[PDB]
């Protein structure tokens, strides 16, 4: 229960920050199954296949439905990762202002090039006519696309989204990321070792999180578990009788003549067709649920990685600085870097300052008092500036404002 | 005279190989942690019911227990199964026997068949006219009680006999202790190792956790 | 232009393989059908039959039978079959009452004494016996499925030689037991040599199927007859002639996809046999499958027709279909250093285009007019 | 992207109408050629196969159409959002309103859809420059206000 | 916009419960009035509907 210490003239301003690398894990694609409905429903029997044609187009529209899902799992994998028009690569010398990307950039020592964090993600996630088609983008090409998104983000910022990538030094990109959240860029350069060591320590915590706790990948492992549980249910339904004398089609066909066998086999055709229409309906509803996650992961790739986001709590909790995409089995993981304000002091405050009978208002920032003197500060980091005509603008006179305070305002020309 | 049958009287339920799998089966098993009646062979071996079949066990050093008798009257009104075991041969007969009031081994037969440190376990059951015997022999160092460990009995014979049974009695050489527990219809979840030996089981009516393990088809529940 | 799934291909079985028991005793049906007397239906006889060869055409081709009603098998199929025990039940009734001996019929015999199971698998074979058992013969007499049952509750028939269903009728019921155990009774089917490492139409103790049989590394326990895996599919089997345990692998199959440029461009095509080695089918092997008619090229280009697993195909230089590992884009080493910035000295204004569905056809389907259409009899 | 939606609407109606020609295990797929041949005890056994098959054929169509209507509504909500943010506004959301820095958009209608002509500023002709985070002057450090 | 969701939840439960009163081609829609009238060979044909 946090009673916030509100009053009509009290403001709290954070005197220090923390840089938090959050993690957000998203499904992007699912297993490209294809189920050969005649080999499933009948399997090597002409006697059942010649019955299944009496039900008509159902088998062809099941194969069409699973092909529509299987094509769009490559559309999902392509739209999330292929945001980048070229394969960018980082230089041999890693002078990123002290920020240590060595754990999220690929290592040439690996047989498929992936980062240190991507291998934690790839470790933490685990015949009756059913088949799995391969993804169009092999997990090495997903690692080349995320390496191009990393080497874009690290050498050129958002500029590789908006045009050709223009390089900028990383300590100067992060000073744009600070300017974007309304923290004045001198707060970065004057704290650059602190901000670098906090980013490097926070990247250290991601490895310990992913190594210690398998349920960190729970949003991807749950999609793999749903794909496997739906295939296991669909294959368990081959063992069911549905009201036939037996659930094995050869032990009907080897026992019975056509007038008798066709009455038994129509129960297994009707039950296995209901079992496949159940699977394909569940898979179409589940493909719409994964596509709504692939469109969200594509949107977090466009707005958090190729950009910087003003959308509160979209690109992780905090004021968003940047994000790094790591691939994971059938998903994506965003390492959202956020500025979080951390160490408040309570100050007295005023909406305006009455000077010379005029009222002065801050251009950017807030007025605050340390108990004896009045200052204007930037809003999101306590940095007290003496009040002047350069950081304040005039409007009207002291009568109109509820809560204005008398103080001097300094004239730099005096 | 009683003891508790911890995780005992589980057997391979069908003649199918399975491995690295958890199979949920429904059959006449001995319930986990059931009361089992523990008789002494001296001062003597009473007649017992045969309610659904039984898990029978013996502890021995010298194999003094050397047969069993089964039926509904044991007095030549009807057919009775006799199983005798001189260690060199099993002999099985179904005749209309007139048994003595005190059966022992001395130191109309429509079917016939021939084939402490030791615990010898047997499961006897009737299904659709087949009298089935499952068995296992195991080394233990305990006379007082059944051992706290799991071991799975493997089929020893199935004999088609078509005989109604409600009573039985074990018999011994006349010139020690034995256990009887009664089977019940139970769902069990059975674990088969990489070799297809069943190495553990869950009795799906024992307690709410065993009913949960058996619901999830897993021996660990998160 | 595209890749189209046109067909499914399956390796067909090369030959058929029957392994039944190495047993040569003919079953004692002669003792069932030629008994000195037949039991009264209150006290019907039951004979188990096992470890023998059962010719059923010897019965079915016998013109002496008045009926041969088979309820979970057809009589011409019985020589193709293996069963654990047969169970022959033998007794005599009135000819007016043979029709009660079916799985769910009712009457003074069937509802009391000789009740058949609701799921009876077996044959009921019956014939008249007036030439043997009529005298009348007041001895033939009547009182849960398959129950034996041993004023009075007992009454007898009036069989005289002048009596048609008023005659004595003789019945044998063959109650075939198809449980998952050693099939001790099998038909007269001659067993063939074993074939391995090749796709075959196998049948082991009546376990008919199709597959590539291979010698297993699995240790079956001596009482086991066949094996499952994670789901209830038969993954291994034991041969009855020599007790070696064989895996069953299903014969190789997959989708067939035709990689084509448009017919507006060319008639030349390449064919992808999915999930197979080319040895099972100008040839290439990808993780997607065997690709036939497309040339593999060491170059890489944009993905024109997506084959899968990073491979794509296209039509190029006099011209042919080519297959290659797809290219993600040009390798742009960005010219980064700790004091270098690039600033754009000019812009371009691009009108892009983005096309979105918003609505779809407002169909309405009158389900009674669709399902039935103008018919009250269907409505 | 629009012609594919018209093709899916037409292919689902063509499949639903092709399923009227199927037998489903009845003697015939035309209901009048059952009713003109058979009496009620016989005809009702045949017609229950066509009712059960055509009901399964309609429940398949309406299920496909409900899943497809959810897929079009997710596109209508996106087109409504691009109308609200790109046309009625200007968007700071990178690569939402076309590739580039967004300037404006013009909605054109299309059969069962919308087309946005997204105008974007794209930076085009770079020069490489040396750069600094700050300028040291008078012993003070100076930082750019904008730029 | 909320009352329409409560109305759809209730209309789908009402439809699902109304479908318990339908015959589907059985002699009757109440299962006890099949089971009290018919023996297993006959009752299982009605109950499968």
């Amino acid at each position: 229960e946090n009673s916030v210490a509100y009053s009509n003239n009290s403001i709290a301003i954070p005197t220090n920050f923390t840089i938090s690398v959050t993690t957000e894990i998203l499904p992007v694609s699912m297993t490209k199954t294809s189920v050969d409905c005649t080999m499933y429903i009948c399997g090597d029997s002409t006697e059942c296949s010649n019955l299944l044609l009496q039900y008509g187009s159902f088998c062809t529209q099941l194969n069409r439905a699973l092909t529509g899902i299987a094509v769009e799992q490559d559309k999902n994998t392509q739209e999330v990762f292929a945001q980048v028009k070229q394969i960018y690569k980082t230089p041999p010398i890693k002078d990123f202002g002290g920020f240590n990307f060595s754990q999220i950039l690929p290592d040439p020592s690996k047989p498929s090039k992936r980062s240190f964090i991507e291998d934690l993600l790839f470790n933490k996630v685990t015949y009756i006519g059913l088949t799995v088609l391969p993804p169009l983008l092999t997990d090495e090409m997903i690692a080349q696309y995320t390496s191009a998104l990393l080497a874009g983000t690290i050498t050129s910022g958002w500029t590789f989204g908006a045009g050709a990538a223009l390089q900028i030094p990383f300590a100067m990109q992060m000073a744009y990321r600070f300017n974007g959240i309304g923290v004045t860029q001198n707060v970065l350069y004057e704290n650059q070792k602190l901000i670098a060591n906090q980013f490097n320590s926070a990247i250290g915590k991601i490895q310990d999180s992913l190594s210690s706790t398998a349920s960190a990948l729970g949003k991807l492992q749950d999609v793999v578990n749903q794909n496997a549980q739906a295939l296991n249910t669909l294959v368990k339904q081959l063992s069911s009788n549905f009201g036939a004398i037996s659930s094995v089609l050869n032990d009907i066909l080897s026992r019975l003549d056509p007038p008798e066998a066709e009455v038994q086999i129509d129960r297994l055709i009707t039950g296995r067709l209901q079992s496949l229409q159940t699977y394909v309906t569940q898979q179409l509803i589940r493909a719409a649920e994964i596509r709504a996650s692939a469109n969200l992961a594509a949107t977090k790739m466009s707005e958090c990685v190729l950009g910087q986001s003003k959308r509160v709590d979209f690109c992780g909790k905090g004021y968003h600085l940047m994000s790094f995409p790591q691939s994971a089995p059938h998903g994506v993981v965003f390492l959202h870097v956020t500025y979080v304000p951390a160490q408040e002091k309570n100050f007295t405050t005023a909406p305006a300052i009455c000077h010379d009978g005029k009222a002065h208002f801050p251009r950017e920032g807030v007025f605050v008092s340390n108990g004896t003197h009045w200052f204007v500060t930037q809003r999101n980091f306590y940095e007290p500036q003496i009040i002047t005509t350069d950081n304040t603008f005039v409007s009207g006179n002291c009568d109109v404002v509820i809560g204005i305070v008398n103080n001097t305002v300094y004239d730099p020309l005096q | 005279a009683y003891t508790n049958s911890f995780t005992r009287g589980v057997y391979y339920p069908d003649k199918v190989f399975r491995s690295s799998v958890l199979h949920s089966t429904q059959d006449l098993f001995l319930p986990f942690f059931s009361n089992v009646t523990w008789f002494h062979a001296i001062h003597d071996n009473p007649v017992l019911p045969f309610n659904d079949g039984v898990y029978f066990a013996s502890t021995e050093k010298s194999n003094i227990i050397r047969g069993w008798i089964f039926g509904t009257t044991l007095d030549s009104k009807t057919q009775s199964l006799l199983i005798v075991n001189n260690a060199t041969n099993v002999v099985i007969k179904v005749c209309e026997f007139q048994f003595c009031n005190d059966p022992f081994l001395g130191v109309n037969c429509t079917f016939e068949y021939v084939s402490f440190k030791n615990l010898r376990e047997f499961v006897f059951k009737n299904i659709d006219g087949y009298f089935k015997i499952y068995s296992k022999h195991t080394p233990i160092n305990l006379v007082r009680d059944l051992p706290q460990g799991f071991s799975a009995l493997e089929p020893l014979v199935d004999l088609p006999i078509g005989i109604n049974i409600t009573r039985f009695q074990t018999l011994l050489a006349l010139h020690a202790a034995y256990y009887v527990g009664y089977l019940q219809p139970r769902t069990f979840l059975l674990k088969y190792n990489e070799n297809g030996t069943i190495t553990d089981a869950v009795d799906c009516a024992l307690d709410p956790l065993s009913e949960t393990k058996c619901t999830l088809k897993s021996f660990t529940v998160e | 232009k595209g890749i189209y799934q046109t067909s499914n291909f399956r390796v067909q079985p090369t030959e058929s393989i029957v392994r039944f028991p190495n047993i040569t005793n003919l079953c004692p049906f002669g003792e069932v059908f030629n008994a000195t007397r037949f039991a009264s239906v209150y006290a019907w006889n039951r004979k188990r039959i096992s470890n023998c060869v059962a010719d059923y055409s010897v019965l079915y081709n016998s013109a002496s039978f008045s009926t041969f009603k088979c309820y979970g098998v057809s009589p011409t199929k019985l020589n193709d079959l293996c069963f654990t025990n047969v169970y022959a039940d033998s007794f005599v009734i009135r000819g007016d009452e043979v029709r009660q001996i079916a799985p769910g019929q009712t009457g003074k015999i069937a509802d009391y004494n000789y009740k058949l199971p609701d799921d009876f698998t077996g044959c009921v074979i019956a014939w008249n016996s007036n030439n043997l058992d009529s005298k009348g013969n007041y001895n033939y007499l009547y009182r849960k499925p398959f129950e034996r049952d041993i004023y009075f509750p007992l009454q007898s028939y009036g069989f005289q030689p002048t009596n048609v269903g008023y005659q004595p009728y003789r019945v044998v019921v063959l109650s075939f037991e198809l449980l998952h155990a050693p099939a001790t009774v099998c038909g007269p089917k001659k067993s063939t040599n074993l074939v391995k490492n090749k796709c075959v139409n196998f049948n082991f103790n009546g376990l008919t199927g199709t597959g590539v049989l291979t010698e297993s590394n699995k240790k079956f326990l001596p009482f086991q007859q066949f094996g499952r895996d994670i789901l209830d599919i038969t993954d291994a089997v034991r041969d009855p002639q020599t007790l070696e345990i064989l895996d069953i692998t299903p014969c190789s199959f997959g989708g067939v996809s035709v990689i084509t440029p448009g017919t507006n461009t060319s008639n030349q095509v390449a064919v992808l046999y999915q999930d197979v080695n080319c040895t099972e089918v100008n040839v290439f092997q990808t993780r997607a499958g065997c690709l036939i008619g497309a040339e593999h090229v060491n170059n890489s280009y944009e993905c024109d027709i997506p084959i899968g697993a990073g491979i794509c195909a296209s039509y190029q230089t006099s011209q042919s279909i080519i297959a290659y590992t797809m290219s993600l884009g040009a390798e742009n080493s960005v010219a980064y250093s700790n004091n270098s910035i690039a600033i754009p000295t000019n812009f371009t204004i691009s009108v892009t285009t983005e096309i979105l569905p918003v609505s779809m056809t407002k169909t309405s389907v009158d389900c009674t007019m669709y399902i039935c259409g103008d018919s009250t009899e269907c409505s």
